[PDB]
C-alpha cells in the first residue's frame, strides 16, 4: 500500500457488501479475498458491485485486479454514496470513470483515483461496464481500496 | 510547501510540481492552501496549459475554501508579466460562478498587466470592483489596480481616491492596500493625504489597511522627505498603547512599524 | 361561411337560403338566439341581421390547415412587437 | 448619492443611541455645572458640553 | 445600495415599539417626544418618516431601548 | 408513590413557565400590528401568535403579552376585581 | 488544537428559509430545530437542511431535544436521499438580537458532549428584514481554557474580526461564555432563478387592460387632486422667499408639501396613462382579426 | 371548481429543487414525488411547504408505480407536530409535462385530501413560465358518449411569500435581483413579457394544429371548438365606432400625460433655482 | 424514581431561593391558571399557579 | 426637465464629511464597552 | 437472515373457491400469517410488507418491523378481479429497492392461485431482471398448477439457475390447509 494510507479492506462491513449479477460458485466473499478465487458473473460480463463501509472512509487508490485471460475489467465506473438497476450505469454520471488497462488489471497494478472526489464515502458501488477481451463473463481478484478513515 | 515554493521560485521544476501536485491533491484544508501557492511559484510566469489546467481544474473540484484561496493566488503567478497573453484564462476566472476563482481573475489581471497600466484591464477591475456580489473579489480588484499602476504612481490617487470613501469597507481597505502598492517607498504626498483619514476609519480592518498601507509608501522616509512620517511613527505607537483599540487595528499598526523601520533602515519596497 | 368582416346578413339572404318568407326571418333568429345557437342582433329598420358569434361546429382536416395558417400570420405580428417593444425600449428594459 | 448611501447606514446605528433626557434649568452653578429638572426624575447636578 | 440601505434601515422598526407623542421638532432629524412611560426624551427621527405626519399631538412609535422616533 | 413522582414532576415543568404582562389591545393596526396598553403602564405596537384567533382582539379585549416581546398570547376575559369578588361573595348570614 | 476564527457556518437557500418560516410562526417561543450537514473541514461547517422540533408545551425558551423525533426524522431522510448528520441545532430569537441565554448555552453542551464543532445558530424572524437576515451562528468558550490565560480560539487571519459584535450579544455573553462564527451562504444558480419567480406577474397581466371607466376617473380623481395642490403650491414659493433658513425643514413638519404630493400625482398618472396607452396600441395590432 | 388559485410558496420550490438534487444525484435523473402541505383560505390553496416521499415507476410501463404511503403518514405526523395548521392539500413531482400515471397517484392521494391538488414543479430554469402548474382531477362528462373519466383540470398558479419567507429570499436575491428599474420600466418589461407569453402559446397551438395537420396526433374537436371562439373573439380595430373611440381615449389620457409633464418641468426649474440659489450662497460667504 | 424525586426538589430550592416579591392574587381562571398583581404595582398572568395548589388560593 | 436636471450643478464640497466624526464616533465606543462592562455584571 | 420480504397476495376471483378449506383467500390469509410471523422470528429486524395482486397491483403495507397491520390489511382484502403476476413482481421489486435498511437482503413471497397469462418470454426476462439485482421471489404455486406447472418452472429456473436455493416454486396439491405445508417447505427453513 502506499505511505500513509492503509488498505480499507477490513474497515467495509464484509456482511453488508453486496453483488449485482454474481455466479454462486465464485462470489464477493471470494472476490475480497487475496486469493485465486474471483468474482464471476452469470447473465454478462457486464457487473455492478456494491461496498458499504462501516466508517467515513476516503479513497485514494483501488486494486481491482482481474486475470489477463482477458475476463478483467476495461471499463469501471464508480459510483460514490447513491440515496442503480444496470440501466443507470449506461446513462449517468461516473464520480470517476476508469479505463482499467492490462498494467492497471495485474496483480501489482494499482488504479489511481481522485481524491478531491472521493473524500467522504460511506458506500461505494463500482461497476463493469466492458472487459478486456470481449468475453461472456468478467472475473475479479482482491478489490479493496486504499485510502484512510475520515476520521 | 510553502519553502519549496518560496525555494523554487520560476525555477518551472517538473519534479518540484509534480510533489506538490500530489499534496495538493491531497484535499486537505492546511496543505492546500500552500501546495496551491506554491504551485503557482514554481510556474511562475510559465503559462503553461498543464498548471492552468491542473489548477484551476482543481479549485472547480475542491470543496475546502482554503485551498480555493492558495490555489487564487497561484493561478494568478502562473500567467504573470504576460501581458494579454493572459486574456482567456481571465475572462474564465472572472465569469466563474466560485466567488474565489473570481478573486483570482482579478488577481491574474494584477500579475498580467504589471506596471504596463493596461487601462483595458483597468477598467476591468474597476468594473468589478464597484459592481460585484462578493466583497473579497471587490477588495482585491481595487488592491489589483496598485499592480497596473505603480510604474506611474501619480495616477493611482486619482482613480483610488474616490474609492477611499466608498460605502463598502472593502473597497475602501483595497483603495488603501493600492495606495500601498502603487505608491511602495515613492513617499507619494497625495497617497498619504488620502491615508490619513482613512487611519480614523469607522471599520477598524480599514484603518488597518492604511496603516500597513502608510508604512510601504514611505518606507525609510525621513521628515525632511516627507513631513507626515512623524505624524504616522507616532500613530502607530498611540494605536498599540491604545488599551480601548481593536486589535486588528493595532495589527496593522505593529507590522506599519515593522515595514516603517525595516531591514534596519537600509531596505526599500520597489516593484521597479 | 361569411367572414367575421362581413357577418351582417340581410333579410334576403336568409329568406331565400332557409326557403322562408321575408317576414319570418325575424321569428328564426329568435330561435336561433334565443337558443343559442347564434349571437347578435337584429337591424329590422335596414332588413339585417349582425351576426357575432356562431356555435364553433366540426372542422375538416383542411380547415384545420386554414386555421393553423390564421395561426401563422398571428404569430409573426405578435413577434414583430415584441421584437418592436424590445428594440424601441431597449435602454429602460430590465 | 454615496455619502447618501454612507449616512443611511450609519443612521441604523445612530438611531440605537439612547435617546436625550428633556430638563429644564434651575440655575448655573460654578466649574460648568447646571441644576437641572428631568421630567419625571427631579432635580440633578450635571455638566456640561464642551459645545 | 441605497435601496438596499433604505430597506435594512426598516430593520428599527420592529416591534415591539412604545408608543409617544410628538411635541415640537427640533431641526430636521431631530424632535422631543414624550413617552407613555411619562418621560420627555430629546430623540432623532429616522429619514424613511414622513415630515408631513409628525402634526402636534400625534401619536409616534419610539424604539423600545433608543426611544428614538421610528 | 408514583402519584408523589407525579406531582413532583408537574411542580419541574410548572417552575419553566414565565408571567405574561396583562394588557388590554387599543386598535388592531395591521394583520401583525396591535396597540396594546398595560394595565397600569404605557403603550406599546406589538405582534400577536399566528396561532391566535385576532377576531377576539377587538378593542378594549384584556391581553396577556410576553415579557420579553410584549407579544400577546391569549385573550382573556373582562377581570373581575378583588374587591369587587369580596363583593358578590359576602355571606349575609342566612336572614 | 485550536478553533480557528477562519471557521465559516456555510446556510443553504433552504435552510435559511426553513429556520425563518419556522421562527417566525412560532413566535415569540425559542422554537428550536435541528441542523442538518456536514463537516466539510476544520474551517467550514455546511447546513444544507434543517428540520424543526415539535414544542412540548407552553413556554418561551428552549424546550429539551425530543430524541424519538430526532431519531425518527433523522431515520426517514435517509429514506428520500438526506443522510447528512446532525452539526448543530437553530432557535429562534425574536426580535431581541441574535444570542445564547443560559438555557442555550445548557443545550448547546449537550451538543458539543455529543459533536465538539457543533453550532448553535440564532435566527431573529422579527428583527430580520428583506435583504439583511438577523443571524448568527455560536459556539461555547470552555470556562476552563479562558479562566487560566488562553484565547478560546486562535487568530491565524482577518476573517474573523469584519464583522462587528452587537451590544446586545455583548451584554448577553458574547466573546465571555460563547463565539461567533462567521455565516457565508450557499446560493447557485438554479435556486436564484427558482426564486425569481416570487412576484413575476402572469404574461395576461403584461396585455391586459385597465378599466377604461375606472382609468378616467383615477385620472379625474388625481387631475383634480393637483388643481389644489398647484394652487396651494404658489403660496408655497412665496412663504419661501420670505422664510429663514432654519424654518426650511422645521416649518414643513406637520405641514403637506404642495411640491412633494404634485410630483407623485404626476409620477402616478404619467405612468398610468402611458402603461394604457401602450398596452392598448400593442393589442391593437396582436389580436387583430385580420 | 373546488379549487380557485394555489399559492405556492419559495420554500416549496427550494424543498422540491433540493428534493430533486438529492435523488437525482448520481442515482438517476426520473422524476421525484413528494406530498404538499398548506392552508385552505376562502377557495385559494395556500402550498407552504412539502415533503419527499420514497417513489419509482417504470420507464416503459406506466401502470408500474410505488408510493411509499406508510412513509406519507409517518411524516405527515411528524410535520403536524411541528406545525398543525398545515395539512395535506396533494403532492407534486418535478416532471417537465404530465405523466399517464398521475390520475392513479391522484387517487392514492385522493385518500388523505379528497380535493388533492397536483402542482407541477420543474426544477428546470425555464425563461418565461412560472415553474408550478397546478391541476386538479374532475370527472370530464363527454358529450359523445365517451364513458366519463377522470382527468386533471387545470388551476391558475401563483408564487406568494409569508413575510418572514420573503425576507430571506430577498436576502438569497440582495445581489441579483435589480431594484433600481423605475415601476414605469417595469410594466413596460410585463409587456414585453405578456408578448413573449403570447407568442410562445400561440406556438404551441400552432405546433399542435401542425402534428393534427400531418395526422400524427387525433382530431379532438373539443380544441378546435375552443378554438373557433378564439379566432372569433379577435376584434375589429378597423371599425370606425372603434378607431374614433379609440382616439377619442387615446387623446383623453394624452392631455393628462401633457399635464403632469408641464407640471413636471415647472418643478424641474423650482429645483434648478433653489439649486442656483444655494451655489450662488455658498461661493458669496466662501 | 427517588432519586428523581429528590434532584427534583433540589432544583425547586434554587428557584424558591429568596427575596420573594410579594403579589396579590386578583382572579382563578381556568383556560388553573392565575391573574396576580404585584406589589410593584404590575399585573400579571400566570399560565401554571406555580408551586400552589388552586384550590387554595383566593382572590 | 431633462435641460433642467442637466444644468443642476453640485458645488465641490467636502463630502464624506457630515457622516460621524472620528472622535465622537469613538465616544460611543470606550461608553458602550462600560455598558457591556457594568451592566452584564 | 437480515433480508426483507414483501408478501404477494392474491385476491383475484378464484380465491374465492372453497378447494383449499374453507376458503381460498381465508387458506392465504392464514399462511400470510405464517410467513410473516416466521421472518420475524429469524431476526428482529426484518422487514415485511403486503402488496395485492389484484386487477391492478395494490401495495397495501410497505416493509415494516411489525406484523399485526400485515393481518389487519389482509382482513379487509376482498376477491375481486384477476391476477397480474407480471406487475405484481415488478411494483413489490420497486418496494424492495426502496427499504428502509440498504443491508437487508431481498425477498418476495408471491401467492399465486390464478394462472399466469402471458408469454414464456415474459417471464423469462422478468427472472433475468431479478437474477441481475439479486431479487429472490419464492412463489407458491397453489390453486392452478396444473396450468401453472410450466411457466413458474421457466421462472424458478431461470431466477435460481445452477445451484441457485434462493427462489424455491413449492407447489402444494389440493388438500386441508396449504399453510400446513408451508412449515415443511423450504421458504421457512
Ligand atoms: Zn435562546
Amino acid at each position: 500500500i502506499p505511505k500513509g494510507y492503509m488498505d480499507l479492506m477490513p474497515f467495509i462491513n464484509k456482511a453488508g457488501c453486496e453483488c449485482l449479477n454474481e455466479s454462486d460458485e465464485h462470489g464477493f466473499d471470494n472476490c475480497l479475498r487475496k486469493d485465486t478465487t474471483f468474482l464471476e458473473s452469470d447473465c454478462d460480463e457486464q457487473l455492478l458491485i456494491t461496498v458499504a463501509f462501516n466508517q467515513p472512509v476516503k479513497l485514494y487508490s483501488m486494486k481491482f485486479q482481474g486475470p489477463d485471460n482477458g475476463q478483467g475489467p476495461k471499463y469501471v465506473k464508480i459510483f460514490i454514496n447513491l440515496p442503480m438497476d444496470f440501466e443507470e450505469a449506461e446513462r449517468s454520471e461516473p464520480t470517476q470513470a476508469l479505463e482499467l488497462t492490462e498494467d492497471d488489471i495485474k496483480e501489482d497494478g494499482i488504479v489511481p483515483l481522485r481524491y478531491v472526489k472521493f473524500q467522504n464515502v460511506n458506500s461505494v458501488t463500482i461497476f463493469v461496464q466492458s472487459n478486456q477481451g470481449e468475453e461472456e463473463t468478467t472475473r475479479i481478484s482482491y478489490f479493496t481500496f486504499i485510502g484512510t478513515p475520515v476520521q | 510547501s510553502l519553502g519549496l515554493g518560496l525555494a523554487a521560485m520560476g525555477t518551472a521544476r517538473q519534479d518540484v510540481y509534480d510533489l506538490l501536485k500530489t499534496n495538493l491533491y491531497q484535499d486537505d484544508a492546511v496543505t492546500g492552501e500552500a501546495a496551491g501557492l506554491a504551485l503557482g511559484l514554481v510556474m511562475l510566469g510559465s503559462k503553461n496549459a498543464q498548471a492552468i489546467e491542473d489548477m484551476v481544474g482543481y479549485a472547480q473540484e475542491t470543496q475546502h475554501e482554503k485551498i480555493l484561496r492558495g490555489l487564487a493566488v497561484g493561478i494568478a503567478l502562473v500567467m504573470y508579466g504576460r501581458m494579454e497573453e493572459a486574456d482567456a484564462l481571465i475572462e474564465s476566472l472572472c465569469r466563474d460562478k466560485d466567488p474565489i476563482l473570481r478573486r483570482s481573475g482579478m488577481y491574474t489581471v494584477a500579475m498580467a498587466y504589471c506596471g504596463s497600466g493596461n487601462n483595458k484591464a483597468i477598467r476591468r477591475l474597476l468594473h468589478v470592483a464597484v459592481s460585484d456580489v462578493n466583497d473579497d473579489v471587490r477588495r482585491a480588484a481595487v488592491e489589483s489596480l496598485g499592480f497596473i499602476l505603480f510604474r506611474t504612481p501619480e495616477q493611482c490617487p486619482s482613480v483610488v481616491s474616490l474609492l477611499s470613501e466608498s460605502y463598502n469597507p472593502h473597497v475602501r481597505y483595497g483603495a488603501a492596500m493600492a495606495l500601498g502598492i502603487c505608491c511602495a517607498g515613492t513617499g507619494n504626498k497625495e497617497a498619504i493625504n488620502l491615508l490619513e483619514p482613512m487611519t480614523n476609519d469607522p471599520v477598524n480592518y480599514v484603518r488597518q489597511g492604511a496603516l500597513i498601507a502608510s508604512a510601504l509608501i514611505m518606507i525609510q522616509q525621513t521628515e525632511i522627505t516627507c513631513p507626515k512620517v512623524n505624524q504616522f511613527r507616532q500613530l502607530y505607537s498611540k494605536v498599540i498603547n491604545d488599551k480601548h483599540d481593536d486589535v486588528m487595528a493595532k495589527f496593522g499598526a505593529i507590522l506599519a512599524q515593522g515595514i516603517l523601520d525595516a531591514g534596519g533602515h537600509n531596505v526599500t519596497i520597489s516593484l521597479q | 361561411t361569411r367572414p367575421a368582416n362581413h357577418r351582417q346578413l340581410t333579410f334576403e339572404e336568409i329568406a331565400k337560403s332557409a326557403k322562408i318568407t321575408v317576414n319570418e326571418v325575424e321569428l328564426l333568429v329568435m330561435k336561433a338566439l334565443s337558443v343559442g345557437l347564434v349571437k347578435g342582433s337584429i337591424d329590422e329598420v335596414d332588413k339585417r341581421v349582425h351576426m357575432t358569434w356562431v356555435q364553433p361546429r366540426v372542422l375538416d382536416l383542411q380547415q384545420i390547415k386554414g386555421m393553423k395558417d390564421r395561426l401563422e400570420f398571428w404569430c409573426t405580428d405578435v413577434k414583430s412587437m415584441e421584437m418592436l417593444v424590445e428594440h424601441q425600449a431597449h435602454d429602460i428594459l430590465t | 448619492l454615496n455619502a447618501k448611501v454612507r449616512l443611511l447606514r450609519e443612521e441604523l446605528q445612530l438611531l440605537q443611541e439612547q435617546g436625550s433626557y428633556v430638563g429644564e434649568v434651575v440655575r448655573a452653578m460654578d466649574k460648568k455645572k447646571v441644576l437641572v429638572k428631568v421630567h419625571p426624575e427631579g432635580k440633578f447636578v450635571v455638566d456640561v458640553d464642551k459645545n | 445600495e441605497f435601496l438596499h440601505a433604505q430597506e435594512e434601515v426598516k430593520r428599527i422598526q420592529s416591534i415591539p415599539l412604545v408608543i409617544g407623542q410628538f411635541l415640537e421638532a427640533v431641526d430636521q432629524n431631530t424632535a422631543i417626544v414624550g413617552s407613555t412611560t411619562g418621560s420627555n426624551y430629546y430623540v432623532r427621527i429616522l429619514s424613511t418618516i414622513d415630515r408631513e405626519l409628525l402634526k402636534p399631538n400625534a401619536s409616534v412609535a419610539l424604539h423600545k431601548h433608543s426611544n428614538a422616533l421610528v | 408513590l408514583t402519584k408523589q413522582y407525579e406531582k413532583s414532576e408537574n411542580d419541574l415543568k410548572a417552575l419553566q413557565s414565565v408571567g405574561q404582562i396583562v394588557g388590554e389591545v387599543l386598535k388592531q393596526l395591521t394583520e401583525e400590528k396591535f396597540i396594546v396598553k398595560a394595565t397600569n403602564g404605557p403603550r406599546y405596537v406589538v405582534g400577536c401568535r399566528r396561532q391566535l384567533d385576532k377576531s377576539k382582539l377587538k378593542p378594549g379585549t384584556r391581553v396577556a403579552l410576553d415579557m420579553t416581546t410584549l407579544t400577546i398570547m391569549r385573550y382573556l376575559p373582562r377581570e373581575v376585581d378583588p374587591l369587587v369578588y369580596n363583593m358578590s361573595h359576602e355571606d349575609p348570614g342566612n336572614v | 488544537p485550536a478553533v480557528d476564527t477562519a471557521e465559516q457556518v456555510y446556510i443553504s437557500s433552504l435552510a435559511l428559509l426553513k429556520m425563518l418560516k419556522h421562527g417566525r410562526a412560532g413566535v415569540p417561543m425559542e422554537v428550536m430545530g435541528l441542523m442538518l450537514g456536514e463537516f466539510v473541514d476544520d474551517y467550514t461547517v455546511r447546513v444544507i437542511d434543517v428540520f424543526a422540533m415539535p414544542q412540548s408545551g407552553t413556554g418561551v425558551s428552549v424546550e429539551a431535544v425530543d430524541p424519538v423525533f430526532q431519531a425518527k426524522m433523522l431515520d426517514m431522510l435517509k429514506q428520500t436521499g438526506r443522510p447528512e448528520m446532525v452539526v448543530g441545532w437553530y432557535h429562534s430569537h425574536p426580535g431581541f438580537g441574535c444570542w445564547l441565554s443560559g438555557v442555550d448555552i445548557n443545550t448547546q453542551q449537550s451538543f458539543e458532549a455529543l459533536s465538539e464543532r457543533a453550532v448553535a445558530v440564532v435566527v431573529d424572524p422579527i428583527q430580520s428584514v428583506k435583504g439583511k437576515v438577523v443571524i448568527d451562528a455560536f459556539r461555547l468558550i470552555n470556562a476552563n481554557m479562558m479562566v487560566l490565560g488562553h484565547e478560546p480560539r486562535q487568530t491565524t487571519s482577518n476573517l474573523g474580526h469584519l464583522n462587528k459584535p452587537s451590544i446586545q450579544a455583548l451584554i448577553h455573553g458574547l466573546n465571555r461564555h460563547y463565539y461567533s462564527i462567521t455565516i457565508n451562504y450557499r446560493k447557485n444558480e438554479l435556486e436564484q432563478k427558482m426564486l425569481l419567480n416570487l412576484h413575476k406577474k402572469s404574461w395576461m397581466e403584461g396585455l391586459t387592460l385597465q378599466d377604461y371607466s375606472e382609468h378616467c376617473k383615477h385620472n379625474e380623481s388625481v387631475v383634480k387632486e393637483m388643481l389644489e395642490l398647484a394652487k396651494n403650491y404658489n403660496k408655497a414659493v412665496e412663504e419661501e422667499d420670505k422664510m429663514t433658513p432654519e424654518q426650511l425643514a422645521i416649518k414643513n413638519v406637520g405641514k403637506q408639501d404642495p411640491k412633494r404630493h404634485l410630483e407623485e400625482h404626476v409620477d402616478v398618472l404619467m405612468t398610468s396613462n402611458i402603461v394604457q396607452c401602450l398596452a392598448a396600441m400593442l393589442d391593437t395590432v396582436v389580436f387583430k382579426l385580420i | 371548481l373546488a379549487v380557485q388559485k394555489v399559492v405556492v410558496h419559495p420554500l416549496v420550490l427550494l424543498s422540491v429543487v433540493d428534493h430533486f438534487n438529492r435523488i437525482g444525484k448520481v442515482g438517476n435523473q426520473k422524476r421525484v414525488v413528494g406530498v404538499l402541505l398548506g392552508s385552505w383560505q376562502k377557495k385559494v390553496l395556500d402550498v407552504s411547504n412539502s415533503f419527499a416521499v420514497p417513489f419509482d415507476e417504470d420507464d416503459k410501463d406506466d401502470s408500474v408505480w410505488f408510493l411509499d404511503h406508510d412513509y406519507l403518514e409517518n411524516m405527515y405526523g411528524m410535520f403536524k407536530k411541528v406545525n398543525a395548521r398545515e395539512r395535506i392539500v396533494g403532492w407534486y413531482h418535478t416532471g417537465p409535462k404530465l405523466h399517464k400515471n398521475d390520475i392513479a397517484i391522484n387517487e392514492l392521494m385522493k385518500r388523505y385530501c379528497p380535493n388533492s391538488v397536483l402542482v407541477i414543479i420543474d426544477v428546470k430554469p425555464k425563461d418565461l413560465g412560472l415553474p408550478t402548474e397546478a391541476y386538479i382531477s374532475v370527472e370530464e362528462v363527454h358529450d359523445d358518449g365517451t364513458p366519463t373519466s377522470k382527468t386533471f383540470e387545470h388551476v391558475t398558479s401563483e408564487i406568494g411569500a409569508e413575510e418572514a419567507e420573503e425576507v430571506g429570499v430577498e436576502h438569497l436575491l440582495r445581489d441579483i435581483k435589480d431594484t433600481t428599474v423605475g415601476t414605469l420600466s417595469q410594466r413596460i418589461t410585463n409587456q414585453v413579457h405578456g408578448l413573449k407569453g403570447l407568442n410562445s402559446k400561440l406556438l404551441d397551438i400552432r405546433s399542435y394544429l401542425e402534428k393534427v395537420a400531418t395526422g400524427k396526433l387525433p382530431i379532438n374537436h373539443q380544441i378546435i371548438y375552443q378554438l373557433q371562439d378564439v379566432f372569433n373573439l379577435l376584434p375589429d380595430v378597423s371599425l370606425q365606432e372603434f378607431v374614433k373611440a379609440f382616439y377619442l381615449k387615446t387623446n383623453d389620457q394624452m392631455v393628462v400625460v401633457y399635464l403632469a409633464s408641464l407640471i413636471r418641468s415647472v418643478v424641474a426649474l423650482h429645483n434648478l433655482i433653489n439649486n442656483k440659489i444655494a451655489n450662488r450662497d455658498a461661493e458669496k460667504k466662501e | 424514581m427517588k432519586d428523581k424525586i429528590k434532584e427534583n426538589s433540589e432544583k425547586i430550592k434554587v428557584n424558591k431561593t429568596l427575596p420573594y416579591l410579594v403579589s396579590n392574587v386578583i382572579e382563578l381562571l381556568d383556560v388553573k391558571c392565575a391573574v396576580i398583581k404585584t406589589s410593584t404595582r404590575q399585573t400579571y398572568f400566570l399560565p401554571v399557579i406555580g408551586l400552589v395548589d388552586a384550590e387554595k388560593l383566593k382572590p | 426637465h431633462n435641460m433642467s436636471v442637466k444644468a443642476m450643478r453640485f458645488p465641490p464640497k467636502s463630502y464624506n464629511k457630515d457622516l460621524e466624526s472620528a472622535e465622537e464616533r469613538r465616544e460611543r465606543e470606550q461608553q458602550d464597552l462600560e455598558f457591556a462592562k457594568e451592566m452584564a455584571e | 437472515v437480515l433480508e426483507s420480504t414483501m408478501v404477494c397476495v392474491d385476491n383475484s376471483e378464484y380465491m374465492r373457491n372453497g378447494d383449499f378449506l374453507p376458503t381460498r383467500l381465508q387458506a392465504q390469509q392464514d399462511a400470510v400469517n405464517i410467513v410473516c410471523h416466521s421472518k420475524t422470528r429469524s431476526n428482529p429486524e426484518n422487514n415485511v410488507g403486503l402488496i395485492t395482486l389484484a386487477n391492478d397491483c395494490e401495495v397495501l403495507t410497505t416493509l415494516t418491523p411489525d406484523t399485526g397491520r400485515i393481518l389487519s390489511k389482509l382482513h379487509t382484502v376482498q376477491p375481486k378481479g384477476k391476477i397480474t403476476f407480471c406487475t405484481g413482481i415488478r411494483v413489490a421489486h420497486l418496494a424492495l429497492k426502496h427499504r428502509q435498511g440498504k443491508n437487508h437482503k431481498m425477498r418476495i413471497i408471491a401467492f399465486v392461485g390464478s394462472p399466469v397469462e402471458d408469454n414464456e418470454k415474459d417471464l423469462v426476462k422478468l427472472a433475468k431482471r431479478l437474477k441481475k439485482e439479486k431479487v429472490n421471489v419464492d412463489i407458491i404455486n397453489f390453486g392452478e398448477e396444473e396450468v401453472n406447472t410450466e411457466k413458474l418452472t421457466a421462472f424458478v429456473n431461470t431466477l435460481n439457475g445452477k445451484d441457485g436455493t434462493g427462489s424455491h416454486l413449492v407447489t402444494v396439491p389440493p388438500g386441508p390447509s396449504l399453510a400446513d405445508a408451508l412449515i415443511s417447505s423450504p421458504i421457512l427453513a
